[PDB]
């Protein structure tokens, strides 16, 4: 129950483009969508619900970091647990990742667990 | 970017003439950003600041617009960029290695600008339309009305420069200094006396715009609250 | 239900002009009213309460996020639901668009659920 | 019940001047005085406790609308419900005046309800 | 009872100049060291914490507050009851005021209570 | 007890350089990497979880401290606590510190308690 465990997936350098808040059934939810800053590769959306999943108890402090790190537009990495929400329709708009862990990322080498 | 858009009350029969000019000699980096070479501060910045995001542009004539004390008419000129055009961008990135400090203030600042600044004055063949925004004040709307097209475009078709401002000064350490900005979050540097408003003699007889600091309202954004 | 439902409304590329805070009943709101743009679009006016609605749960994200897209002023998408409030002196004078969702717009598209 | 009967004022194009905070009575409770179109009139000021009055759910929304309007100096209009806060060292120290509404003006017209 | 109450010592035209945060027992505080903005008198310090005394309600909005205040460096005046904290180490290390109030200086005139 | 006990640690004139937020058995966390300034090297990593050891009251008042510490990038005073966090792996990923308290440094004096 971790942001280190090997079921996290993280992507480092990642700088935060897009911001998204809604709600689903009965959580609110944020997605942030994250581009690299090369210009190569897909981005990597991901998605905390405050009312859903294991990640509850992150999601207030993953919303006001990613808020951080969309304002400031600094390179981050970007902890994702795939395929945690089920909602077909979910999936198929924003994504199946959730947003489980954010770290500030520096040009020589970027904070948080590795591996 | 290939084209920048200026927001200047000066009609385009003057302003394809006479274009913009260099305000003083402050080639400082810090001071442009936070707008304390500009016309919230000294009013000497050797960088003229145009954005390339349209919405920016709206902002400002917005802001500008709906003050209820400010007597003109704006005008939208774009610009097209040159190798004297910079992205604020790749030259923070330069200063804040070379012994110099950028906080997130500054930081965010840039983003939410997307400012390229011009070294030189921006010659009148830079400059291909003039778009006159019309506010119409019972409705409380600003749209583009006549958009006329200066003569004297080159159409090169060149591109900004993506490297870093040359003979930057160096950094100066525990500035600790405000963030001029108006409107909604638009930094200084971009309002109508942040270059230089006399021509033949004369100046335009508009508002000072005031200018609040920023970085409480970057604080308030940031940490949501 | 969801933000990116079928029975919402979504109007990209729109700027927060005015915000307004306040009481009902015994439930804080705000309302965001966007700019009038151009064509016939006439301005979107949304409202979100804290303590009446459906849109509980998420009436801080929007609350945060509108502030912060009215203070930054940048373009956006709002998605809204039609005919929830019913004071009518509150669609009067205010309007009945709940505002239910808000996306970080980026020229080209705009983040979040379609269709 | 709402920051629209006939019982709230309000006053537009102004601009909050001054900011102060504190506790009265285990209520914390702020004051921002308007100091802008002072004419003959006095500036106006307006102060909302955070468990007192029926204006306790919209206390941390004002809070906050409050201070954005401080910290950026917008005209902006003020909704205030007289002849509240029947302390009399109260009164003639801050105010008998609630903050329960705050809008923002933009020269031409202002949004929120009006009359 | 009251930041305008006779027991509450106002210091005017004090710049927020450190800023301290920590942990007293089970309570979160923070301290405040302001100092005269033309070099006079003595740096005063005051002391605000989560659980402790009778100043709770004021804690987060006078925490806030502070934080705006340092942020900008605003010339701002600070109200205070002395003799709060009564642990010896903690009067060593800090003061025994208490922060109870904050307002704006507004260049001649001060926001909030006097006398 | 407190953040100026003989067991807490602390260093001055640090630099928070680097961020990371997550979370670990249902607390949320967060590390910050602090630098000496002028680079002597040695980086300090401390990390504060919601409801773990015994500084939970204290978390939210660090983390909004630490972030803005972040945002200024001023030099500043760690307080941390020595073997806090027991997991190998969480001591092996970011630290076994706790943060327990913030200070601000006018490159004179630090604010704050000393030993």
């Amino acid at each position: 129950e971790w942001t280190g465990d090997s079921s996290i997936n993280y992507y480092s350098d990642e700088v935060i483009s897009d911001f998204h808040v809604g709600q689903f059934n009965r959580s609110a939810y944020f997605c942030i969508k994250t581009v690299k800053k090369s210009g190569e590769g897909t981005p990597i959306i991901a998605c905390a619900l405050s009312h859903d999943s294991k990640w509850i108890p992150s999601f207030n402090i993953m919303l006001e970091q990613a808020r951080n790190f969309y304002i400031t537009g600094h390179s981050i990495r970007v902890y994702v647990q795939p395929n945690v929400w089920s909602n077909k329709s979910f999936i198929e708009a924003l994504s199946s990742n959730a947003l489980v862990g954010l770290s500030s990322c520096s040009t020589s080498e970027c904070f948080g667990p590795v591996k | 970017i290939d084209f920048v858009y200026r927001v200047d009350p000066n009609p385009p029969d003057v302003i394809f003439r006479d274009g913009f000019s260099l305000l003083g000699y402050n080639r400082d980096l810090q001071q442009l950003i936070s707008g304390r070479s500009c016309a919230g501060g000294s009013s000497d910045s050797r960088y003229i600041v145009t954005t390339s995001d349209i919405n920016k542009t709206y902002a400002i004539a917005r802001a500008y617009y709906s003050h209820s004390k400010f007597k003109g008419n704006l005008y939208r000129y774009k610009i097209r960029a040159d190798n004297n055009f910079y992205s604020l961008t790749p030259s923070v990135n330069y200063l804040e290695s070379q012994g110099g400090h950028f906080n997130a203030y500054e930081k965010s600042m840039i983003r939410l600008q997307s400012e390229y600044v011009s070294t030189l004055s921006i010659l009148p063949e830079n400059i291909q339309k003039a778009v006159a925004l019309v506010y119409d004040s019972s409705t409380g709307q600003i749209k583009d009305g006549t958009s006329t097209i200066n003569t004297d475009y080159v159409s090169i078709s060149s591109v900004s420069n993506p490297g870093v401002i040359p003979f930057l000064p160096e950094p100066q350490a525990n500035t600790q200094q405000r963030i001029d900005a108006f409107g909604s979050l638009i930094s200084s540097c971009f309002s109508i006396y942040s270059v230089c408003q006399t021509h033949r003699g004369q100046k335009t007889e508009v508002y000072k715009m005031p200018f609040y600091d920023a970085r409480p309202v970057i604080q308030f954004i940031i940490s949501g609250n």
